[PDB]
């Protein structure tokens, strides 16, 4: 689960 | 904390870096800690896939949008213990100071 910025 | 590397060893650290670096080619995966002295509060995410030339300023304040404090608190991000500077490439922080792992840590506080 990665916060794609 | 950082807790990170406690709950998974390296080899599924650098599984999950190469999995995301080969989905994302041209992002850094940043994960974000809080400083093992500080009392500060949790932010909402630690995991943040970045694109290369987004400067550690505007990392910042990506990292500030997600905790909560009152407007006259502080907040800093380091990467091993060094204060980067704000108008730098994540690409650049990423050469210097980059795990073994494929990650790049990084910790937040409430002190300087």
């Amino acid at each position: 689960d990665w916060e794609i910025v | 904390g950082p807790s990170f590397k406690l709950e998974h060893p390296l080899e599924r650290r650098q599984a999950e870096a190469a999995r995301i670096r080969e989905k994302y080619p041209d992002r850094i995966p940043v994960i974000v800690e809080k400083a093992e002295r500080s009392d500060i509060p949790d932010i909402d995410k630690k995991k943040y896939l970045v694109p290369a030339d987004l400067t550690v300023g505007q990392f910042v304040y990506v990292v500030r949008k997600r905790i909560k404090l009152s407007a006259e608190k502080a907040i800093f991000i380091f990467v091993k213990n060094i204060l980067p500077p704000t108008a730098a490439m994540m690409s650049a922080i990423y050469e210097e100071h980059k795990d073994e792992d494929g990650f790049l840590y990084m910790t937040y506080s409430g002190e300087n």
